[PDB]
RNA sequence: UUGAUCAAAGUAUCACGAGU
RNA sequence: UGAAAAUUUAUGGUGGGGACACGCAAACUUCUCAACAGGCCGUACCAAUAUCCGCAGCUGGUCUCCAAGGUGAAGAGUCU
RNA sequence: GGUAUGCGUAGAAGUGUUUGGCGUAAGCCUGCAUGGAGCUGCCAUUGGUACAGAUCUUGGUGGAUAGUAGCAAAUAAUCGAAUGAGAGCCUUGGAGGACUGAAGUGGAGAAGGGUUUCGUGUGAACAGUGGUUGAUCACGAGUUAGUCGGUCCUAAGUUCAAGGCGAAAGCGAAAAUUUUCAAGUAAAACAUAAUUUUGAACGAAAGGGAAUACGGUUCCAAUUCCGUAACCUGUUGAGUAUCCGUUUGUUAUUAAAUAUGGGCCUCGUGCUCAUCCU
RNA sequence: GGAAGACCGAAACAGUUCUGACGUGCAAAUCGAUUGUCAGAAUUGAGUAUAGGGGCGAAAGACCAAUCGAACCAUCUAGUA
RNA sequence: UUAUAUACAACCUCAACUCAUAUGGGACUACCCCCUGAAUUUAAGCAUAUUAAUUAGGGGAGGAAAAGAAACUAACAAGGAUUUUCUUAGUAGCGGCGAGCGAAAAGAAAACAGUUCAGCACUAAGUCACUUUGUCUAUAUGGCAAAUGUGAGAUGCAGUGUA
RNA sequence: AACUCUAAGCGGUGGAUCACUCGGCUCAUGGGUCGAUGAAGAACGCAGCAAACUGUGCGUCAUCGUGUGAACUGCAGGACACAUGAACAUCGACAUUUUGAACGCAUAUCGCAGUCCAUGCUG
RNA sequence: UGCUUGGACUACAUAUGGUUGAGGGUUGUA
């Protein structure tokens, strides 16, 4: 940490803003197939590296 | 507040248009306050409609900013790059079709005097 | 405080706030909150009151 | 005999002048 | 036989530019002193017997920084 | 593909079965009970055609045990108060016992982590025991600089202009040969003059290196924020040796004048001599 | 008077004998007793070279990402018996 | 204009340009094109054969690509551009004459389209392209002349003429 | 009654059977469409409550004209600006951040430039 | 003048002109 760079500050928001759960109403679409997420990150059961 | 029909906006002027432009974006930023402060309606949801209303203005502003160019860039060669008929690749840079049918002299004398005659060789 | 687009070169805020509100800047400060947003810091002048600024604008 | 030297002087005839 | 180079001083140097004495001065002046801006991004926390890598909160390998009272050779080892 | 005026929500396929039966046997026919939309018999053809097996592939699930194996290293926890549906803990806060011993289980830095840091709220998996707090979720905030630092310089070395070679890609390469392959330099006609060899660039938050620190401050941030106190770099501006002998001030001695003299001359007024610090 | 690849020793490292402690661990190599150097052939964080029949090796065929008498990953590969 | 003592005009090789004005590396790949060329396998083993003028092979194209108008056939009562299919034929020879390889004109079917270059004699550069200025319009890197404004062009442009 | 043996009922772990399939692969006729005007792939930024897949490019879940002719919808809220078009699809208009074949020198650095006008303050 | 804020620009290989050309290359006029 603490000496990142301006990709790995902007890359790390996208692997941060994707760490919500499901939108908390959108399981009332038509044909709701979304229970909880596929990409769902913890941070010791899942690594980043890309 | 009415939907700005772009058919209506084709009669206006650019000085009125920029006057029409900033009259909406200045009010727009005040609407974003209610998004973050949680304003008085459930939502001041006009920032969908006024957004596309704002985007209706730029293009017709660009249109006469475009349409005035190509009439005064008539009657030249060495044309503007961004105004040069963006069609394809494999027929721009290979031998233009008014210029690739330029038949040769010893091939337009054998197409002069013995022509194709439309008969039916039959008994 | 301000939240801005991602090319705020610290003088565009010095350009814009006096263009939008006639507010003298004092010291324009910038940090990037790592969720992808550039939170801004600007300091008023003495004659401008901060509670008078947003109450003019509408921010409580 | 652990200094040091660049960047024309000299000369010649013309410019042999301009301003005056 | 114990790195390079960015940046830097002073000196040397032929030219050249200052350069009147009844003064008006001037001085990238290496002096005193006043206005004037200085963009870009990185900053929270763990920093390892619970945030690292060890398929895991696993006695395992992890770069250095500060470093006290006593006894005593002492950064020992025992003790607050 | 032909076929049976084929049965089918008035229950069609498989699933069970202590209903009943036919074959030598593989296999059907049949009753009931689920079940909810399609199915079989004769005769022509035919395809990836019937499984106990392959240290067979995949997905449940046993006995041992579904409570045995063992969760034993780092001295060692404890009563009372809370609160809690419920506490050996952790969750606290009250005591007060012992450890870590300053080449710590302590305070902050690197690589790597990437939202863990913080408040607020909590039910279940998560914490190889519990759970009222957690490095889990829910939900909110949170990282401010001219001086800290990347940024410039260059190190071993990437071989990274087209001289070259290779069928092309590209070359486990001190590319030192490549009209001028000069950076140029206030410059002068009449290749501006002797001059410059590799032209380019990356490469160190550990080496080189513009310049600062002090006190307090928040729910978490500080050589950054305010309070106050300096500096650097660049730009601009103002003052800043520098007015003489003499005589304007002043009788002169003196004084603005950084230190005036000189011969001459009627003294010199005239003349001459000149300051790029003492 | 303080020189030497000099000695006994500590964090730095190494890994000897016990063939001791678990050998469905604490672990796809570690813990606990013991032992050696310890001011240089020393110990090491970063940068950079070296390439699959070769790199590198104070030389064991060690080491090259838990693989090393030739890796490691897709194919000609349902390769042959 | 060359004791290496000056100009000017050409020429000739030859530069430099934030000149003008414009063309190209790249993506994909089944098919296609010129390339480089391996191996298990088969021979009961293997070394020439085979896998094969083959998978990476990568440079190139397109709606076609390459070929194509014979320096061919055949040897006959002749035929006649190139490509794909049926057959020639699993026959001719190549073969450790081992395993295994392997065509072909000729016969019939689709479609059919033949011709510019070079070079005598072809006999007033009669050529071509920019430029600018207008004609004419058009999303033309455009049609008509001109100044005959350049330059290209005799080291050869054009017309007619070609196995 | 414990327990163990055995049938069925019944509850329970399980997902096999049969059915159903907004999909797969095969078969064959059609057409020429690949960039220096910025392609192909990525990074991000996206919207009211939004992570994705899909859509886009500061005009950011869509976009001018066009066509057809009233809605998308879990909900709030705007529309009925149908009647001078909802919402679709078509699509010619305009747009096209960021990077490539990097067309500035150049990337483990959003860093270093250089030319010229425009536009603000020095002044 | 310098600051900050916009734009346009500023690859290399390369073809045909354009400009300025360099040459004890080759002559010619002197």
């Amino acid at each position: 940490a603490a000496h990142k760079s301006f990709r790995i500050k902007q890359k790390l928001a996208k692997k941060l803003k994707q760490n919500r759960s499901v939108p908390q109403w959108v399981r009332l679409r038509t044909g709701n197939t979304i229970r909880y997420n596929a990409k769902r990150r913890h941070w010791r059961r899942t690594k980043l590296k890309l | 507040m009415v939907k700005v029909k772009c058919s209506e906006l084709r009669i206006k002027d650019k000085k009125e248009l920029t006057k029409q432009l900033d009259e909406l974006k200045n009010e727009l930023l005040s609407l974003r306050v209610a998004k973050v402060t949680g304003g008085a309606p459930s939502k001041l949801s006009k920032i969908r409609v006024v957004r596309k209303a704002i985007a209706r203005v730029y293009i017709v502003m660009h249109q006469k900013q475009k349409e005035n160019l190509r009439k005064v860039f008539k009657n030249k060669k060495y044309k503007p790059l961004d105004l040069r008929k963006k069609k394809t690749r494999a027929i721009r840079k290979a031998l233009s079709p008014r210029d690739a049918n330029r038949k040769t002299l010893k091939e337009i004398r054998k197409r002069s005097v013995f022509p194709q005659r439309k008969f039916a060789v039959k008994a | 405080v301000f939240l801005t687009h991602l090319r705020a070169n610290k003088n565009h805020v010095r350009a814009a706030v006096r263009k939008l509100y006639d507010i003298k800047v004092a010291k324009v400060n910038v940090l990037i909150r790592p969720d992808g947003q550039k939170k801004a810091y600007v300091r008023l002048a003495r004659d401008y009151d901060a509670l008078d600024i947003a109450n003019k604008i509408g921010i409580i």
